[PDB]
């Protein structure tokens, strides 16, 4: 299912803005607008990628399933397991 | 691929068969039909596709002028490379044609009856062979004249 | 820039382990780390799946005691949308979604966990289908159903448990008819085991909920709504009833058998909540109740032992109070009550396993969990003790 | 959503009639004694409820999955000797009292 | 002499089925 998955994903906060992203980088989907979301989501998707290296260089066995950033302005969210790659936009508290 | 989906689809078919169902020849001979129409469209596809390179991979025939005891002489002659063109043509019609049927002779081994399954008619590939018979003639064409230098020898000082 | 290949990956459903995963770590995403006795502990009212709904069991993994299963009977607000609602709610997390959703066909009557696996669901429906659901696998559809067959349940069913070990289980479930049958978990489409169960003259009883002797298969206790308490032993050397009880006057409602174990051994003692307000204890040598409750009239639900203190346990009245029953500091006066607000019919309770705290279902889905006071959640020697000699009072 | 008239299969047994079977097994240990006709009634519907559950969940089920093969017609074909081997059993049925 | 197919499986659509039976019904 989509349109629920994204009701209860945005509903659990209420929060401003997540779209679906099975893909690597360059989403399509919208919340609120196309380019704040596209470019944005691309910039996670190649650090993200960077962060993948960045964690396999301690052992290469090891991956990042799961990165927050909670910031002083941005609680940004991503769950990568292979392809799926999460965005949220949220208050830091 | 054409033929890794023809084995998957074959396989499905055979996996169907071994349990024992109902009514299994018409629904193969069915989707046979179906599977031989859309064969005919693809490959109406690649052969116009083909007659327009020509006007999709070909390979580069090339031959020479080359003179013996003072004759001009070709090598390989016109024919040949109108020969090879031919060969070309049937080996791009045989990526499809060759492909086997579904079944629960030559012709039953194996499909060749996608050029009267022609979404078309003969006209694609028609065609195709009229621009081998076009090229060639050009050819032809362009050797005549040049070719016409031999007869300096056969008129002497 | 692709517009079909997203559409259609999004299309593909290759999101189970996505979802669950998903799941898994947004509600944990709600922790809120910015840098800049009785009493209240959870109160869990899915606006979705128990607007207006009945809770209709209630159940705590023994395998991992922060997962409860409660069911729901067809709703009366819609027919069309699905009537059997299962709902799976979690102990890891503060959160107002449930942790798992189920449907069923027809009205789920009772659900569990199964001990045999950590993770399967087992519940009976009002068909008298019992239904198998699959937690680690993320869908909607029963993954099994036992056949509607004469051999088979067809009754509706109330009660449905796991007996034996995890290398000796067996799934007994009851049919209001009167039918004990026992499954495997490995299949679940012919009954191991059945018979219709009889008392005398060949008339069946109409059990409505059984209990068994605490770590202890076979020789359950079963009761009827038409007021009676029976022991029959599962296979013995004689299946059927071995004995019955005098009992309470009006239907038997819940009955559950005594469930701590210490010192000495009270394994032999049954509550039944009955229709008349009337949680009467008893034991399996004594034909006669031991001991009548009365502080009020009609319907307390249901009662169920502490498993960790001998001699409390919880009932809950569907007027809207649940109260606690300690035996030993007192006999006759609630040593700990509530009422849930808006006074609803709470229908179904359930003890957690290792004590602590309570699991109270309702007629408007609104379920509440809470735990107790620590001077009565202990127990000890002296309350062992004790329970022996109030037992030696009559 | 159809002009024509359906010939919709059912089953000759009224759901209810358990219902009254349970008043009867309620009420006849509550003291209340009943018509005698009625509790022979009674008893023959509960004795023969399984049958009729049975049958009707199996006829509900038939439909269900035919009307989901004709959705789909590329199938009917194949499924054309089950379907047969089934009508020819609700045949053998129908003239049964 | 290379023997093709008989005639397939019918379908005997439920329709002309349940409406054979119907009057098998009433006649009974």
């Amino acid at each position: 299912e989509v349109e629920e998955t994204l009701k209860r994903l945005q509903s659990q906060k209420g929060v401003q803005g997540i779209i679906v992203v099975n893909t690597e980088g360059i989403p399509i989907k919208s919340t609120m607008d196309n380019p704040t979301t596209t470019q944005y989501a691309s910039l996670m998707h190649s650090f993200i990628l960077k962060a993948r290296s960045t964690v396999r260089d301690i052992d290469p066995q090891n991956d990042l399933t799961f990165l927050r950033i909670r910031s002083k302005k941005n609680e940004i969210m991503v769950a990568p397991d292979k392809d799926y790659f999460l965005i949220v936009i949220q208050n830091p508290t | 691929t054409f033929s890794e989906i023809l084995n998957r689809v074959q396989k499905a078919v055979d996996d169907l068969n071994l349990h024992s169902y109902s009514n299994l020849p018409i629904w193969v001979n069915k989707l046979d039909m179906e599977i031989e129409r859309i064969l005919g469209v693809r490959l109406q596809a690649g052969l116009r596709a083909w007659t327009q390179v020509l006007l999709p991979k070909i390979k580069n025939v090339v031959h020479e002028l080359r003179i013996t005891n003072q004759v001009i002489y070709l090598n390989p002659p016109i024919e040949e490379c109108r020969y090879k063109l031919y060969q070309e043509m049937f080996a791009w019609k045989m990526v499809v044609l060759s492909l086997p049927r579904i079944q629960s002779t030559e012709e039953e081994k194996f499909y060749r009856n996608a050029l009267t399954r022609m979404p078309d008619g003969p006209v694609a590939l028609e065609e195709s062979y009229s621009a081998v018979m076009g090229i060639v003639s050009e050819v032809e064409q362009y050797v005549k004249v040049w070719l016409q230098y031999q007869c300096l020898w056969d008129m002497q000082a | 820039l692709t517009e079909e290949e997203k559409q259609q990956i999004l299309h593909s459903e290759e999101f189970l382990s996505f979802f669950d995963h998903s799941t898994r770590i947004v509600e944990r995403a709600l922790s809120e780390q910015i840098n800049i006795k009785l009493s209240l502990n959870r109160q869990f009212f899915d606006e979705r799946w128990s607007k207006h709904r009945v809770v209709s069991c209630l159940d705590w993994s023994s395998q991992y005691p922060e997962l409860l299963v409660a069911s729901y009977n067809n709703n009366e607000d819609a027919p069309h949308e699905p009537d059997g609602v299962a709902l799976v709610w979690n102990m890891k997390y503060k959160k107002t979604t449930p942790e798992y959703v189920f449907h069923c066909q027809s009205a789920v009557m009772s659900a569990t966990f199964a001990k045999f696996h950590p993770n399967l669901v087992v519940g009976g429906t009002y068909s008298g289908q019992i239904v198998l659901w699959d937690n680690r696998s993320n869908k909607r559809t029963p993954v099994q159903r036992t056949p509607l067959s004469a051999a088979a349940h067809t009754h509706p069913v109330y009660c449905v448990n796991v007996v034996g070990t995890q290398n000796a289980h067996n799934l007994i479930s009851i049919s209001t008819d009167g039918k004990i049958c026992s499954w495997s978990l490995d299949m679940l489409s012919h009954p191991q085991d059945s018979m219709e169960l009889v008392h005398k003259q060949s008339k069946a009883v109409a059990v409505t909920s059984m209990s068994f002797p605490v770590g202890d298969v076979n020789n359950f206790v079963v009761g009827s709504e038409e007021g009676s308490v029976y022991t029959a032993c599962r296979h013995g050397s004689k299946a059927g009833i071995s004995e019955m009880f005098e009992g309470h006057q009006g239907p038997i409602t819940g009955i559950h058998c005594h469930a701590a174990v210490g010192a000495v051994d009270f394994s032999h003692l049954f509550v039944t909540s009955s229709f008349d307000w009337t949680v009467k204890l008893w034991t399996t040598k004594n034909n006669k109740p031991l001991y009548s409750f009365e502080d009020n009239a009609d319907y307390v639900y249901d009662v169920m032992w502490s498993p960790t203190h001998p001699a409390l346990f919880a009932c809950v009245d569907g007027m809207g109070r649940l109260d606690l029953w300690n035996l030993n500091n007192d006999t006759e006066v609630p040593t700990a009550s509530i009422s849930v607000e808006g006074n609803p019919a709470l229908n179904r309770v359930r003890w957690t396993h290792s004590g602590r705290e309570i699991a109270v279902g309702d007629s408007e889905g609104q379920i509440v969990i809470y735990d107790v006071g620590e001077q009565i959640a202990v127990p000890r020697n002296d309350e062992w003790a004790r329970f022996g000699r109030t037992l030696a009072e009559i | 959503g159809r002009t024509g008239n359906v010939l919709k299969l059912k089953v000759n047994f009224l759901p209810e009639i358990i219902t009254l079977s349970k008043e009867v097994r309620n009420l006849k240990w509550l003291g209340f004694r009943v018509p005698l006709a009625i509790v022979n009634k009674a008893h023959q519907a509960n004795q023969l409820y399984p049958f009729a559950i049975s049958l009707i969940e199996s006829v509900r089920t038939y439909e269900r999955t035919c009307e989901k093969v004709e959705e789909r017609n590329t199938i009917s074909l194949l499924v054309a000797g089950l379907k047969k081997e089934v009508q020819a059993l609700i045949a053998e049925g129908i003239a049964l009292v | 002499r290379k023997l093709v197919h008989d005639k397939e499986l019918a379908a005997e659509d439920e329709q002309v089925f349940l409406m054979k039976q119907q009057s098998l019904l009433a006649k009974q």
